[PDB]
RNA sequence: GGAAACUCAAAGAGUGCUAUGCGGAGUGCGCGAGAGCAUUUCCGGCAGCAGAGAUUUCAGCUGU
């Protein structure tokens, strides 16, 4: 007869020296760790209750923020930590976000500053050095164009040239700029949408469809010699460089007020105009708006693109800015404060992580894109976590109490009466058209995506 | 209110759902290189370099 | 893009390599700035991957006379050319840390190849790692450097005010 | 603790020499045993290399008769299954955490 | 249990190991450890005794102001308290709410009355002399603590005879007379 | 890839017995990919595990596994096994209940005059010693041995580590049977009036006040894998409960006369109950079905313990007897007597222990050893049982090596991790679920006599 | 009633501590290369030869 019982022989499982780490031996057997899924759903709702309380999304301004108000903001495309910054008395700036304060500032203008951009120029006389100094250029309302020079300071390759190296002028005035980021081509929307190059002072190309002023316009991220522009007569127009020549228009209900390509899909464009919502469009089949971002109340200034593609910021004429999903349509995040006001230009800085917000009151102000993270560098135990109940937080959305955790934020109340009685006037209109439905004959059923569609030339 | 209402979207019956929702993800019930591998975020950005928009292909 | 820095002791040069970048925009957060403080998270930024000792104390003394002056000398040549791999044409310009902009110029002129960066994020590493100091290394060296730059500021110091010996 | 990755990395090597013929699970869980001690040994506080060392002189000679059990049960001179790379490579990955580790002494390396 | 940190005790308050809702602040403890209570339960024998009599009073005030029962009652109840010695004075059917308490009929239990005329100086030590057997009321030896004593007898308590320390202080005042055997 | 421990890995589904959205599809093609995948790499730690469990067999056939004495395996085992073994001899108090902690490490006694002891046993350390005069029926730990409820003459109290109180519950105005639902945080209580209740024992608060309508509640009994209390009435009902709904969950019929032990298999998946019929039965729970019988056993069941192994443990007053093998679903596995003339398709019991004179007023297995404490009247036994323990406990929540700074920790994860008190449910898979109502294919808003026909028209 | 410890129990703070992620090739591309692509292209077989190397290891051929 052979017996034989546990040798837990208290070796393995303490150890030997006092500084080691103990085994912790471990058995997968769902017998012995019993409640699978309750466990993980209340793991769920900690975490979604540890988002609401660690979401303090504000970071900082930048200075003591302008004069007038920021109505122009560009990101430079090639380097992480500044961003030029033009407010409507005149005063353009070159900001530094590292530090957060200027490199220096200028009174570029008489009138407003319309529109500004960053530039890696190429002049056929020069070396042009992209990195011991940097280029801005802005396009105003008193019919010029200038394209600026900034003595940057951070390389130390060198030891003087600081501002107007050039400047451009148009016979009426101009209203948006942006560069085609290859050969130094750029492209302003005033009463007629010029393309030039820095190399020589005069329009190398007039580009309208006929008589109506250019809102704004963009260039591509990818297949950059496309661009697209807005104009007053509620309409897309979409050019292209090769043909030298605009290419399709349609023309929506309200006025489209900013657009922005995608960088990753790179024909998939969004446009922000001013019924309260934004529209992501195709570029190859303009006649349905691919996707509609709805949750807003007022009229949606400008919007960008994350650079990583997917996730979307809108900034609009009520006092809040918001951040959408690509692939949902309603607001993932609403980010306000008292002292912003009519925040006319929101962009997403290059890696991805923060939401600058230039408002009408002035001020420019950095946000997190994830309001609940932190921007340090994470032990891996931290990491896994983080990412573990990210994806718990992920399967268990649709539980009616993480959902409504989840969903919960805190809008001003000016916001929240808007909202609800939108809501209230939209029920009526859907009851009203269901009562049309149900006497009239052919009352044919219109998509969402197609509604605020009005016309398109080239219908193929 | 623990089950939840409907179906949600990118399902569309329960049989959907509930397959979706049979394996429990912590590292009690399943391994740790299962673990590390069954979570991860579908984007996952390097934290303090500029994103290019992407250029390919034939460079 | 810091992908290395160079960091000059008593004892002699060490040149790290940066494994994780450190955040741009927020880099004046307290949750940042507290992790130059912590060695466990501050390791996850920097590794040691050169640090050649000075042979003598006279070579210490001559490196420093050259650092104080901003010149590049033959033993921060040679680890510099050790570990600083050579790039193509344009694309890709390798990059230092380094701690002064009069310092940038000497070793780009040496170096045509390399780029220095001295900014506020290369200043924040560059005291992050000399807080730490001699646990980076692991032992990794021959000397102490509180004693080291005990007798390298004596001489430093007669050196530059040519205090007699008789 | 990432032990338990390091120790749950090791699994299918010892899995594919067990449903061959060479070993049986009454013995890999020995070998299973003794690596966990090392490896909780080697990733704990304090460790030094002659831990490393020993883990290496461990893993070299079940190496060694991993090859005496293969041409005498099996007498070949390999199965080609995944353990005859994967024992020496896991040898050259101590190795190499050992060097990360302890760049400090000329032995070792 | 751990003095949890700043996430921790956000995400749960209502914990709390020592003190829960239903213990009523612990008034049980504190004041038997007031009072030096050997047993437990006596604090809510007590306790049902006072919800008892301000239900009793209840009913007499809820009773009409004009008839004898009710009047001869609360007379009556009003006098037997006083005659347990649990008020002080004969005051007005208000104070069988604002002053009969659990205290009070602690307070006259015998090592609270005995600390009360200084016959120990601590009621631990009067617990101490009464378990040991040295005192009596009246002619009765009193061996238990729990005896609360009426209006009547706070006057005959004194110790036995052959109490040692009656012997002891009598000594000390060295009137120890020692035919009548202590 | 084979994986034969799959069986024991696999998780089922709400079924049916092929879609068109192509994004949809691939979906739920990695879903169920990725699930067969973590499967597979679950199954693939049995090579991980440190030992196996212990055993014996006849390996003969003469001698059999219970006539196998105490004296003969506390020979042939080792020392710290045997030494393990201990026999407490209280004489002055009463019957001792005995309850163990989750994890093997402390154990609590009680004599039903007036003795608790908690101390842990395997070294000598007393933690909490106290006579309190009145009689004490039951008592248990709470999440540790930091805290320990006893049931007291009548108002259940609970204790610090050292001994002294913390709460006298002015509910629970008796108590018999204390339990604890551990991830819950939830001391349950019944007794001599018709009351189980409920206590979240974290924030103090009462939870559930239910009424059985069953008289007195002769034994309860923890699920421990739905979370479920198993009351057995006098009625021989054996009706199991929830805190969320008042009607008893399910009414099982077990016995005859009072029911006087229940006892679950920690897989939650049998109950064995005996009866003061003199009648043991074993139970499937989760389809509800008498799995079998054993009849007329020769003295009324005390009390049944199943051990972590599926160990049944039967004790008739002064026996113990314990059966291997005797919670499949045959007709082999039904736990008998005799090997009627050697038959080999019985369950002669895997081992038997006759006492002296003392009736065992409790049973109950060690968590994670090979030993059963048994609770009599002089005192307390460990008994050497070799199959009757899972070798390899997880760390990561019980653990026999633990720690102050670990135990500290752990149980502050498991307070911050306790679920909520409504979803103890009948099975607990019930919560990612969709409602048994709003229909399951979602729909999205597209769908949501001549002469009277000549006096027709009129 | 005051005081010894390796008497234990429970909390707290500080100092530390790293806390710490198919293959040789060959074959055409990727601006002297590997940072990817792709494989029957020989091999990771058998004995011997003879050049070596501390019995067991490598270097080039016969058949295979």
């Amino acid at each position: 007869m052979k017996i034989k019982t546990i040798k837990r022989s208290a070796d393995d499982y303490v150890p030997v020296k006092s500084t080691q780490e103990s085994q912790m031996p471990r058995n997968l057997n769902p017998e012995l760790h019993p409640f699978e899924r309750a466990r993980e759903y209340t793991k769920a709702l900690n975490a979604t209750k540890l988002e609401r309380m660690f979401a303090k999304p504000f970071v900082g301004q930048l200075g003591y923020g302008h004069r007038d108000g920021v109505y122009a903001i560009a990101k430079n495309y090639g380097s992480l930590n500044k961003l030029a910054t033009g407010s409507a008395d005149g005063v353009i700036k070159y900001w530094n976000m590292s530090t957060r304060e200027e490199f220096v500032s200028f009174k570029a203008h008489y009138g407003l500053v319309t529109g500004l951009c960053v530039t890696q120029p190429r002049f056929h006389d020069k070396k042009p050095d992209l990195k011991s100094q940097n280029f801005m250029l802005s396009c105003s309302d008193d019919k010029t164009v200038k394209l600026w020079s900034i003595n940057v300071d951070d390389y130390s390759n060198k030891n003087n040239e600081e501002g107007l190296i050039r400047t451009f002028d148009g016979e009426s005035a101009f209203q948006g700029i942006d560069s085609h980021r290859e050969n130094s081509t750029f492209a302003t929307g005033g009463a007629k949408i010029h393309l030039w190059d820095v190399n020589r002072l005069k329009p190398v190309s007039d580009l309208s469809w006929g008589a109506d002023n250019i809102t704004s316009l963009k260039f591509n991220q990818n297949e950059t010699d496309i661009l697209a522009s807005t104009g007053s007569d509620n309409s897309i127009v979409l050019y292209d460089l090769r043909t030298n020549s605009p290419t399709q228009k349609i023309v929506q209900t309200m006025r489209t007020n900013a657009i922005c390509w995608n960088p990753m899909e790179a024909f998939n464009f969004v446009t922000a105009n001013e019924d309260h919502n934004a529209y992501y469009y195709d570029m190859r089949n303009l006649s349905r708006s691919l996707n509609v971002f709805k949750d807003h109340v007022s009229a949606v200034m400008d919007v960008d693109f994350s650079p990583t593609g997917d996730e979307i910021v809108t900034g609009s004429y009520d006092k809040s800015i918001r951040i959408y999903k690509t692939n949902h349509g309603h607001s993932r995040e609403i980010y306000h404060t008292k002292r912003m006001q009519h925040v006319f230009q929101v962009k997403y800085s290059m890696d991805s992580k923060y939401i600058i917000s230039g408002s009408d009151d002035g001020n420019v102000r950095l946000w997190r894109s994830k309001a609940w993270e932190r921007s340090n560098v994470k032990t891996t135990r931290e990491k896994n976590k983080l990412e573990y109940d990210e994806k718990l937080k992920e399967r268990f959305r649709h539980m009616p109490e993480i959902k409504r955790i989840s969903r919960h934020r805190h809008v001003p109340q000016v916001i929240k009466k808007a909202q609800e009685i939108k809501n209230i006037e939209l029920s009526s209109i859907k009851r009203r058209e269901a009562n049309e439905r149900r006497t009239r004959k052919d009352m044919p059923y219109i998509s969402e995506r197609k509604k605020q569609i009005v016309g398109t030339v080239h219908k193929y | 209110k623990y089950q939840s209402s409907a179906v949600p979207f990118p399902f569309e019956n329960r049989e959907q759902y509930e397959r979706s929702l049979r394996m429990p993800i912590g590292q009690e019930w399943t391994s740790r290189a299962s673990h590390q591998e069954l979570i991860k975020p579908r984007i996952m950005t390097k934290p303090g370099q500029v994103i290019d928009p992407l250029k390919a292909p034939f460079k | 893009p810091i992908e290395y820095l160079l960091f000059e002791e008593p004892t002699g040069y060490a040149v790290f390599k940066v494994k994780l970048q450190q955040d741009d925009i927020g880099s004046r957060l307290k949750e940042v700035q507290e992790q130059i403080n912590d060695f466990g998270a501050f390791t996850k930024l920097i590794e040691l991957v050169s640090f050649a000792p000075f042979k003598g104390a006279a070579e210490a003394l001559e490196n420093a006379n050259d650092i104080s002056e901003g010149l590049v000398s033959e033993s921060l040549k040679a680890i510099l050319d050790l570990n600083l791999p050579k790039a193509s044409s344009k694309k890709k310009n390798i990059t230092l840390a380094i701690s002064d902009k009069n310092l940038g110029p000497s070793i780009k002129e040496e170096f045509p190849y390399v780029d220095c960066i001295s900014n506020e994020l290369a200043q924040d590493l560059i005291r992050g790692v000399r807080l730490h100091g001699e646990k980076l290394f692991k032992g990794l060296q021959s000397g102490d450097l509180e004693r080291a730059q005990l007798g390298l500021g004596h001489a430093y110091s007669r050196a530059k005010v040519k205090f007699s010996v008789q | 603790s990432k032990t338990r990755y390091y120790l749950e990395q090791c699994i299918p090597e010892m899995d594919d020499l067990v449903e061959k013929g060479l070993f049986t699970k009454n013995e890999v869980s020995l070998i299973m045993k003794k690596r966990t001690d090392f490896e909780h040994r080697l990733n704990s506080r304090g460790s030094s290399i002659n831990d490393y060392i020993k883990y290496i002189n461990y893993e070299s000679n079940v190496n060694k008769l991993r090859a005496k059990r293969c041409k005498r049960i099996l007498q070949v001179k390999k199965t080609n299954s995944l353990s005859d790379w994967s024992i020496q490579q896991r040898i050259g990955f101590i190795y190499q955490r050992g060097t990360n580790k302890f760049p400090q002494d000329l032995k070792f390396w | 249990v751990r003095k949890l940190k700043h996430h921790e005790q956000k995400l749960l308050k209502k914990v709390d190991f020592l003190e829960w809702k239903q213990d009523q602040g612990h008034r049980d403890t504190q004041v038997m450890r007031t009072y030096h209570i050997q047993n437990r339960e006596d604090y809510h024998k007590y306790n049902r005794i006072c919800g008892d009599i301000r239900r009793l009073a209840n009913k007499l005030s809820l009773l009409p102001p004009t008839d004898p029962f009710r009047r001869k009652h609360e007379q009556l109840l009003l006098d037997k308290l006083y005659a347990m010695g649990v008020l002080t004075t004969k005051s007005k059917i208000s104070d069988l709410e604002n002053k009969v308490t659990v205290s009070a009929i602690c307070r006259r239990r015998l090592p609270v009355i005995m600390h009360r005329l200084k016959m120990a100086e601590t009621i631990q030590d009067a617990v101490k002399f009464i378990e040991q057997g040295h005192v009596r009321v009246g002619p009765n030896l009193i061996n238990d603590p729990a005896y609360l004593v009426t209006r009547n007898m706070e006057d005959y308590v004194t110790w036995v005879d052959n109490s040692k320390i009656k012997k002891t202080l009598l000594r000390y005042r060295n009137q120890i007379d020692d035919f009548d055997f202590s | 890839k084979e994986r034969e421990n799959q069986n024991k890995f696999e998780r089922s589904t709400y079924t049916n017995n092929q879609t068109k959205d192509k994004k949809l599809r691939a979906g739920l093609k990695k879903i169920d990919e990725q699930y067969k995948k973590a499967v597979s790499s679950a199954a693939a730690t049995d090579y991980l595990l440190p030992e196996s469990n212990g055993y014996l067999e006849p390996e003969n056939e003469l001698e059999k596994t219970f006539k196998v004495q105490q004296s003969e395996i506390k020979s042939s085992v080792d020392v710290s096994t045997a030494n393990k073994a201990l026999d407490l001899s209280l004489k002055e108090f009463g019957p001792y209940h005995i309850k163990y902690a989750k994890n093997g490490t402390h154990l609590l006694i009680t004599g039903r005059k007036g003795h608790v002891a908690s101390m842990d046993w395997r070294k000598g350390q007393l933690r909490a010693e106290l006579f309190l005069n009145e009689t004490c029926h039951s008592a248990t730990y709470l999440q540790n041995e930091q805290y320990f409820a006893v049931a007291q003459k009548k108002y259940t109290f609970i204790y610090d580590h050292e001994g002294t109180e913390l709460h006298r519950l002015k509910q629970h105005i008796e108590a018999r049977h204390l339990d604890f639902l551990p991830y819950h945080y939830l001391l349950v209580t019944a007794g001599e009036t018709g009351w189980l209740k409920y206590h979240d024992v974290s924030t103090g608060q009462l939870v559930s006040e239910l009424r059985t309508k069953a008289g007195p509640t002769m034994a309860m009994a923890q699920n421990p894998w739905n979370a479920v209390m198993h009351l057995g009435h006098s009625n021989g009902t054996v009706s199991l409960w929830s805190p969320s709904m008042p009607e008893p969950l399910v009414k099982l019929l077990s016995a005859r006369g009072p029911v006087n032990s229940i006892a679950i298999d920690r897989s939650g998946y049998y109950m064995a109950t005996t009866g003061a019929d003199r009648s043991m039965k074993i139970w499937d729970i989760r389809n509800f079905k008498q799995l079998h019988s054993v009849e007329s056993l020769p003295t009324p069941g005390t009390n049944v313990s199943i051990s972590d192994t599926g160990l049944l443990a039967l004790s008739r007053g002064p026996h113990v007897t314990l059966w291997k093998d005797a919670l499949k679903l045959s007709g082999d596995s039904k736990p008998c007597f005799g090997s009627m003339g050697g038959n080999p398709h019985r369950n002669t019991p895997y081992m038997s222990h006759l006492f002296a004179g003392n009736k065992v007023e409790n049973l109950g297995f060690v968590p994670f050893e090979d030993l059963l404490g048994v609770g009599h009247q002089t005192g307390i036994t460990n008994l050497i049982v070799p199959g009757a323990g899972e070798a390899n406990y997880d760390a990561l929540e019980l653990n026999p090596f633990e720690t102050k700074k670990q135990r500290q920790e752990q149980e502050v994860r498991t307070l911050l991790n306790k679920l909520p008190a409504d979803t103890i449910t009948l099975d607990p898979n019930s919560i990612g679920s969709v409602d048994k109502r709003s229909s399951t294919i979602r729909l999205n808003a597209k769908d949501l006599d001549v002469i009277e026909e000549a006096l027709s028209r009129f």
